């Protein structure tokens, strides 16, 4: 197979950059629209991170941070596939997540929210998809945060993500949420996303069946990624 | 068919997960940082450096930067590159940073790249991939860092060439500066108003 | 992979074992609750069965106990997938089925119903299901078998069967009919069960595409058991 | 009858100068909001075009540009009529219209498309409409055109248009489409507009009992212009 | 695995023999009705094509004909999967395809159409289908056809394709068309077949992601032919 | 489980993609024929020649004709053949042609075909499997051609005694001839009227 | 009642149907262009020329003009005009030109309008009515042309006066020149930003 | 206005030749497809009628065989309008009508039915249409008419009707109902129609503000004929 | 659009409307019969006589027949004809008569027609349009009259030519005789059947 170029990003599926209701957009936002171009081999490659270098407790937000006790909060798993859009799993794609402790608080030094730290939580983790596309770790559920876009606005309990997988064309960071949470319907930010079939793609579902008695409950999160489409005539890339 | 993920913002804490030891978080033995030349990398060291302002001409001291680039030969330290050519072995040709909290300013320590293949057979001038995540930004920016002293390279490059608003190339061109023995390029980036620095969807 | 235990029985999707409308459960039902335990190596452990001990015609009820000559009734052919609830297949599964002949009459000591015997028939057979969890099986559609719950209670047609396969906590016994049998709907021990989408999970459904000319007609029927879950962090099952 | 000014353009029917979809829109529309203006005889006056400058295959684009043969492609004929707001027709209005070739290729210089050009098909015709404000030339259809909005952007099979009729309040220029075109549904230009209703009133309709046997099909397109009000009382326009 | 004989053609999937509407069938139409026979090795075998002796161009009809330029029309490129009815893959099928050019004029003797001939299109190509039954072809879009069964009917644009796989049981020809077509609700010819959910396994669907910027657009169209069914009792085949 | 993909007539022109070179294209360097003999094909050289007539007995001047049979020893040159046989090496045991513009005939040389065996143990007459396309011509129309000084052996054909309608068996055995020192069948097939070649749903 | 067509730019390639010859294309024996005086029109001969610029300040190099205006009498040679006076008959008073792909120059060849009457027996300046068309246009935009030696007149324009922002009256008015002893008025027009050009909704 | 050709007649709006329900058509019905032809200066002219030749009454059923008195029945006036299927009025067309009495009694030798004979009743009459292909007559409403399809089969109420207009191409015969007749549904000869819309076009509507007090009562009925296309470029018909 | 009046058949009694005299009705004064000849009429006399048999080989004996001809110059007495030549003033080109009750035989009085210009400036061979109506009939049918004597025309008539089955073109060439004096051609309408007449969708 002689892989052509990453297929276009529908700009439609995606927030855009000038949001008024996201406030500090308003500033952060290019005038002039992005310019489009034809892939090259800088837009279809991307580095690879080597699993040696990673801990043992990289994926465990639970223990990775641990020093004298146990993080307080809701020990729960998060697992998930991560496919290109034509379905095809994403291998050895380099995850990272970070999050606000139970509280919701975030251990940053710009967080002066009253909500209580955690000693034993550090509130970041990491891992490598495997050849599934599968990837899986343990967390504290993160409480809701209150922010200032309006006087009295709240983020819903959420998890960032960053992915970086086989093109650089794929580089993406996003967050997700948990199914049920009420404050998932007045966000500000997760409003920016003009439909709501991609809002709903950002919610984690409750699996139950992969609970852990007496110990941790569990979330499914699936991830999507643009793909490369297959090249059969002129190979143009080069 | 499945629909890409939509993005988010990275938010102003995106440091707690991408950085941590800016965020004062030792929990990784091996921290991803913006250094990409090792003892043996090939080829000429520079530092990349620069800031990030916003409308107001101000300053962002929340935003994360990384890059990607081809070694001093041009060619990608990734399997996804086609050009037979062996990579240099000590480099990743990644590197990530973040603004400094107080003065806004960024830096690489880097290698300055080798000339990488075109579409249609044709030669691209050398450059370094440059993304953009912050607080506001709803989804990452893309752009180019090209390098002034390889001007006859610029004016044959088939990605600046596509932009039709001429005037608008410059704000791609990094300026080499020397610090005593060092070399320099200083790339400031305008995400909005006069000289707004071009974007890119890729 | 590290397994762990078997996902927890969702007791919703099966008949209590008080259910007053099948008379003879009144007096073989516990009064207590059943005591939910966290599993161990015996519930996750099962015995293997060596397919060198099967006969030929094990699987063929319509040949298995021919003496003089065939069975009286409909030839058909039923087969299906074995496969745990995440939707791996079950390998190697002993399957054990039983049933009455076409007159609804049972080959055992303790029948007394009018129906006629078949000295060709004997109504019992078993398999193992192969690497993709396929099993398949040959004989006689069995008549509907009248019997004394209420005086005048009638089974719709149906066929026994049994499953022993990877972990005893998957250790099943049931019995599934066929499409289109009126006496579905009235059935007292079908009843037993909640759920109507459940029922219909007993229902062996006519696969007429792998009917086989001038021979036999065919229903596709699948099952499925409890399946184990992944184990990323600690493993105390041991 | 004395006729008054034009009746008021209903901004709402038409597509906003800004439509950040629409790439090049974002630097060549007006910051400022357009002033309205009461007409005056400027507004309510436009030029007189003769036949007599025009030839017998202006409104033929099968045959206008032919060279050593005819056009490659599918012959079709496209007509309908003219007509004001209020339903007057539209009486010698000049007609110009310009599109691709069958390969989706303009005969233009600034047009690098692969598409092959067609050495017998120029692309552009003319006619102006009778007492009824009917319409009629025949043409080529026009192939998908790829350009770079985002980077696989391609616009539906499309006929450019332009109309100077009675009033120079009604110049008006535009594209219409063919029925069934699933390009239609995600061009960013054809969505400028707002509603749905607006952009139908773009596609010319299949009109199947006007095709010609073993030669052309046929399309329906009618053209909506500004209508002028009648006066009663007070004669402000001048 | 042994196997058996192709499931049985379902006649009410396909046309009649006798179809008043599309005229040349009233003559050419058995008045008897097909016998049916339990089939043979004869009818379970068909013919191996080795790809030594295909071409590079050969399923490339935008270049396997070009002499002194490119064809003139839209650039499509054609792919989907071939499969048998119980979804398995069929590989190394010889898939054959013929159409007219974009001016629905076909190059062959008996076609005194109008529409115009390209010098540079031939119209034919062939292909065989890989381990997944994957197929891809590249061609010009072709145009409606003209013809004579009531004066003025018109073939909506369609391309002929013809299969030759495992089985002679499983020779099928006919012809597939692109979605949107107006035409395809009023054609004789598709409307011999009885369903209409059959009438539309006939339609390419547009395969938006898979258009190839500035280049190429692309159609996606899946092929199912009989299957043959597993034995596991009596194999009277031989 | 699908549903077969709905057949459709092949159509006036189906030459130009089944038949390139009768239609003037050459676009093909290998060109499937009508010739199934090799220069090392086993068996007796035959030729298969006839017309297909319409309801009003006209022949079809735009039908295409495809054969499939079994090499001299009765075994298909197929991978799903389970004979266990060892196949004639040089033998396709497939063949397509179309019918003269002008005059209707159609022709192919090939080999007579040995005994196939039939379902249970039986064994077919000598037989050579042909389909039928054509403009009108829904669907593919199947059918056999025995032969005329095979009748022991057709007496004894699992699928001619399968038809009930004994008067019609005779129209699927083609009559032997010798233009000098060749064989010839001619095999006539007549869609519709009297004499109407039986067709099978295989 | 129906509802107006919804207008649509006109595209990159405008020039095809409205000014075949700039597009290299001759199909029409008479081509409408940009000259409005004839032999025989009246009238001082003048020359409106200039530039479109994007809110870049770059121009537009695919820009197509078109211009409306009375003879040098202040009639219009419309059916329209009810002024019951006798129009030059040898004008047209319309043009139409396209700015020139190189430089984005574009001009006119015309005469000098005469006061045309206003609403309510008011007088207005002598103006010519102009309209744009272009690529990322997506509706034609309206503007007038007055004259910087008609200030009197042009005080006086209730047009001008209804433009209740006065400092914008002025990018209305095109500056007198003289190229030797032809009449040359200037007038550039701005899409976008600063000194944006008055367009209205006519 | 140079006329073309007649639009091609859409059999499908028509019954088939071959209606079995329909006796009689089992014989009378050819086996061959109709062969369509290009229409030629013979299929677009017809004769002329001049209205010098007509009787006063030729269009008073009521009167125009009256001999001793009036005729026994149901006084009804039957109008309406003649249009081309592009809207145009038929101008100075031949309409001949014919029906029974008011016992369903046809004044035709071969009629033996015991409805009784109206002496003062003919059952015929003509018109031509006039310059907006307005036509009108009064007759007596006809009854029911028992005839030999099935043993005991019932005509509704109907009045033939024949048309000989501009163009031999249009030649038509047909019959029309009276509105809320019973018998229309159950018809063999109306059912040979395959649409209900179009059996519906045969329906006399009822013109209540058209009745004539004390006098009679009046039904509407309009007819459509195929009519000429225009042609704007070519004209092959001579 | 709307569409156009479905058909329905003449029924048995047709003869009432459109022939009142054979079903002994005398309402009218002047009616229309099957004589085209009047006594001005130029061109020869001819008799065109036959009759329509149905599946059976049985003549309908209640069908109604209806002839549309030129006149002996070819030139269509209807406000259609283009072509500009002055049409025989005596001769309507239209006729109508009924089968016999009891034998079945038609028959009309005429004269014989010119040629007609064809499509395309080719020449039709001389030919009469008739229809025929009948109980069991749900369209009229339509078919050609052409005459044997006109064998050189014949072969050139692109109708006729447009029949691609050869065989049946036959059955649409009446055959000359001569009672005594007079030209009769004999033409019988097949409806079913071998021989069936050709009929046309015109
Ligand atoms: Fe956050
Ligand atoms: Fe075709
Ligand atoms: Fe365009
Ligand atoms: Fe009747």
């Amino acid at each position: 197979i002689i892989w052509g170029a990453y297929a276009q990003r529908n700009t439609e599926d995606h927030p855009p950059a000038y949001a008024p209701g996201y406030k500090t957009s308003v500033l952060r936002s290019p005038k002039n629209a992005l310019i489009s171009i034809a892939e090259t081999l800088s837009e279809v490659t991307a580095p690879h991170f080597s699993a040696d270098k990673f801990g043992p407790k990289d994926n465990d937000l639970i223990l990775n941070y641990a020093k004298d006790g146990l993080p307080i909060g809701e020990r729960v798993i998060v697992h998930g596939y991560v496919r290109d859009q034509f379905g095809r799993p994403v291998k050895n794609a380099l995850v990272e997540v970070w999050q606000a402790n139970a509280s919701g608080r975030y251990r940053h030094p710009n967080d002066q929210y009253i909500g209580a730290m955690d000693p034993n939580f550090g509130g970041c983790g990491r891992m490598l998809t495997d050849d599934n596309g599968y990837y899986v770790f343990r967390t504290i559920k993160p409480g809701p945060y209150p922010w200032r876009n309006r006087i009295n606005e709240w983020r819903p309990a959420h998890i960032h993500f960053s992915l970086i997988a086989d093109g650089w064309a794929q580089r993406l960071i996003s967050q997700f949420y948990f199914e049920g949470d009420t404050l998932i319907d007045s966000c500000p930010i997760l409003k920016t996303i003009p439909s709501e079939q991609q809002r709903r793609a950002l919610i984690a579902l409750e699996d139950k069946s992969n609970f852990i008695e007496a110990d941790s409950r569990c979330y499914r999160f699936d991830i999507t990624l643009r793909g490369r489409r297959a090249t059969y005539f002129e190979n143009d890339l080069t | 068919e499945l629909k890409e993920t939509p993005s988010q913002t990275g938010g102003p804490y995106v440091h707690i997960g991408l950085l941590p030891k800016q965020a004062n978080i030792e929990v990784f033995e091996h921290n991803l940082d913006n250094n990409l030349v090792q003892d043996n990398t090939q080829g000429q060291r520079i530092r990349l450096e620069g800031q990030v302002f916003d409308g107001l001409g101000l300053p962002l001291r929340d935003v994360l930067i990384e890059i990607w680039q081809a070694d001093t030969n041009g060619v990608y330290p990734s399997q996804a590159d086609t050009q037979g050519k062996q990579v240099d072995p000590n480099f990743l040709g990644w590197g990530r940073t973040g603004a400094d909290f107080g003065t806004g300013f960024w830096s690489f320590n880097t290698i300055k790249p080798g000339a990488v293949p075109g579409r249609k057979g044709s030669t691209q001038a050398p450059h370094i991939s440059l993304i953009i995540f912050a607080r506001g930004i709803n989804i990452g920016l893309h752009t180019r860092v090209y390098f002034d002293d390889e001007a006859e390279a610029n004016a044959k490059d088939p990605v600046l060439n596509s932009i039709e608003w001429a005037t608008r190339r410059q704000t791609l061109v990094a300026k080499r500066e020397e610090r005593d023995g060092e070399v320099v390029y200083r790339f400031d980036i305008r995400i909005q108003g006069e000289n707004e620095t071009v974007f890119f969807d890729i």
